[PDB]
């Protein structure tokens, strides 16, 4: 026994101590239900509402502005630093034609920044790494296809960052408008012929390629968030309870939060955020480097 | 017997169901009559108090899904308004006036989105170019998705907002639980105990639309068919008409 089987532990000791970074983004027009989703995914209350109840609160410039807040979660040993980016004014104007246009520039702002520092002859060994990772695309629950602005948007936004679709407030749809509502994005999707997360990699396995094929299928993910418990019978969850239902947000039978959670968090965390490097990131940098 | 209602809403809203819920019939979209939002008109012969019912739905196509909602976009619904306002006033001043084809509309239902948080920008320019020629009546779609709280926070919030706006609503001679929280199915659901009902199934629960503690649906259904109809025109013949034919001269 030689004991060079050790070296993963080597290399997880050493990124302990590191850290982890992910920066992600929430894209849609107020009253989706973002800022709950973020708190509920990452059981803490994070962010606010972009806007929250003050119509006043909407961006002065009658644009699209960009909320980023910074956050640190930990876990047994494992501590992640969370950038999670707003967009405030999105779709919220009377006109939203640029209503992409902030965001397009904030994505491409990052890259800009990694790689002057890539480029400089004192490198630092640590480069902050602000690059947006994911970018959570919330579609409203109302059954229609693709709208101008979810058209234009998605064209560029899927082009630049790992786009994941949700639908907010899934709940506004019963089972079958649940099926027949993300069949059609989906055709919709085909139509457009958009770069949906996740992408299938040389490099995955037989496996790997089937765990994509099965999250793939229910993409858009119906979402339910909730910060608040509720209570049942005695038995006490985090969910949503009117005067006529009660929600259950970790019920894998009534939506799809626990998938959306596994999904982000516990299988393609770290996919996410490596697929930003050699993907969007390298296809920034050569661009830059042709020109 | 003949009733005219607007439908301004975004597409998806909810409009037609609400339509074919409120009363009763699914066949009032089975008869069109013939960037800029379209207007759909409906015709339907409705069995509503015994009496046939002239029922003229007026319906928008893509109100607030244009990159840039100006005046512009939704101005046809505007000139629909007046226009019925003209033909009524042309076929007034003639000699043999005794069967108008009264199509004034009588009230405007506008489709707020279950947000939760305010009225948006255009939910604000659209009303405050309406009320004055229609009997506004302020709406909140597919409610079922907000908690009770929720409701009450969404219409404080929405009040104010009109309130600051000028935007006068409908006042039955019912208006303080204005925006109604509605929800819309006229198709046949089971609830818990078995019992045929309209409303949605969902896993979470069965919403009941004839039922008082689920919505508002009975005083919006009160206030548009049952009860306050009569007001209804009333306030647009004596009152909205004659403002704008004033205005005219
Ligand atoms: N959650 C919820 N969903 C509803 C309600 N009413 C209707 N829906 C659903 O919302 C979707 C939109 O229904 P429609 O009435 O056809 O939408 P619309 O306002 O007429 O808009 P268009 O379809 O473009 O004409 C339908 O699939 C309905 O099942 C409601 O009260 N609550
Ligand atoms: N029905 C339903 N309502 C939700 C859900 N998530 C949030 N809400 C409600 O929607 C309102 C606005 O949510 P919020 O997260 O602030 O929207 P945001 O503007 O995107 O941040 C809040 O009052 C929430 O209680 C959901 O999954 N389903
Ligand atoms: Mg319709
Ligand atoms: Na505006
Ligand atoms: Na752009
Ligand atoms: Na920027
Ligand atoms: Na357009
Ligand atoms: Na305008
Ligand atoms: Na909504």
């Amino acid at each position: 026994y030689v004991g060079f089987d050790t070296i993963t532990n080597q290399i997880e000791h050493r990124l302990l101590k590191k850290g982890f970074q992910f920066n992600i983004m929430v894209v849609g027009q107020s009253g989706l239900g973002k800022s709950t989703l973020i708190n509920t995914l990452f059981a803490s209350h994070l962010i606010d509402s972009a806007t929250g109840d003050d119509i006043s609160a909407l961006p002065v410039t009658k644009t699209t502005e960009m909320k980023i807040s910074t956050h640190t979660l930990v876990e047994d040993r494992v501590r992640l630093n969370i950038n999670v980016i707003d967009t405030p004014g999105f779709g919220d104007f009377i006109d939203n034609s640029k209503a992409w246009e902030p965001i397009v520039k904030y994505i491409k702002e990052q890259h800009s920044q990694y790689l002057r520092k890539e480029l400089t002859a004192q490198r630092e060994r640590f480069i902050t790494d602000t690059r947006v990772h994911a970018i959570l695309y919330f579609l409203q629950p109302n059954g229609k296809e693709l709208s101008r602005l979810d058209v234009e948007a998605l064209k560029r936004l899927t082009e630049i960052a790992n786009v994941i679709p949700v639908i907010g407030k899934s709940d506004t749809l019963t089972l079958d408008e649940r099926t027949e509502f993300r069949e059609l994005i989906q055709n919709e999707f085909e139509k457009y012929n958009f770069k949906i997360y996740p992408y299938d990699s040389e490099e995955l396995t037989d496996e790997e390629l089937e765990l994509n094929r099965s999250v793939r299928s229910i993409i858009p993910f119906a979402v339910v968030g909730s910060e608040n418990e509720i209570e049942i019978n005695g038995e006490t969850f985090r969910g949503r309870k009117t005067r006529w239902s009660a929600i259950n947000v970790e019920d894998i039978n009534q939506c799809d939060f626990v998938y959306l959670r596994e999904f982000l968090i516990r299988t393609h965390l770290q996919d996410l955020i490596e697929t930003t490097s050699y993907i969007h990131y390298e296809g920034f940098r050569a661009r830059q480097l042709i020109a | 017997p003949s009733f005219n209602l607007l439908c301004v809403g975004p597409d998806g809203i909810g409009k037609t169901t609400l339509m074919k819920t409120l009363f009763n019939n699914d066949d009032i979209e089975a008869n069109l009559v013939k960037h800029k939002v379209k207007i759909k008109s409906y015709e339907s012969v409705i069995e509503e108090n015994g009496v046939k019912l002239n029922l003229n739905v007026i319906d928008t196509e893509g109100f607030g899904d244009f990159l840039n909602n100006d005046q512009k976009s939704w101005d046809p619904i505007i000139k629909e308004i007046d226009s019925r306002f003209d033909q009524y006033l042309d076929a007034e001043n003639k000699i043999n006036r005794h069967s108008i084809n009264d199509k004034r509309i009588h009230a405007c239902l506008y489709f707020i989105e279950p947000t939760g948080h305010y009225l948006k920008p255009l939910d604000l320019k659209f009303m405050q170019s309406v009320y004055e020629k229609c009997n506004l009546i302020p709406v909140i779609a597919k409610s079922d998705i907000l908690t009770d709280e929720e409701i009450l926070s969404f219409k404080k919030t929405i009040m104010n907002q009109l309130i600051q706006s000028n935007i006068e609503l409908f006042k039955p001679p019912l208006f303080s639980s204005l925006p109604y929280a509605v929800i819309g199915s006229n198709d046949i659901v089971e609830n818990y105990s078995g019992n045929q009902v309209r409303g949605r199934s969902y896993p979470w629960g069965v919403i009941e639309v004839d039922n008082d503690n689920h919505s508002d649906f009975n005083l919006l259904k009160n206030l548009l068919i049952k009860q306050f109809m009569e007001e209804l025109k009333e306030r647009t013949s004596k009152i909205l008409y004659e403002n704008y034919r004033s205005s005219k001269l």
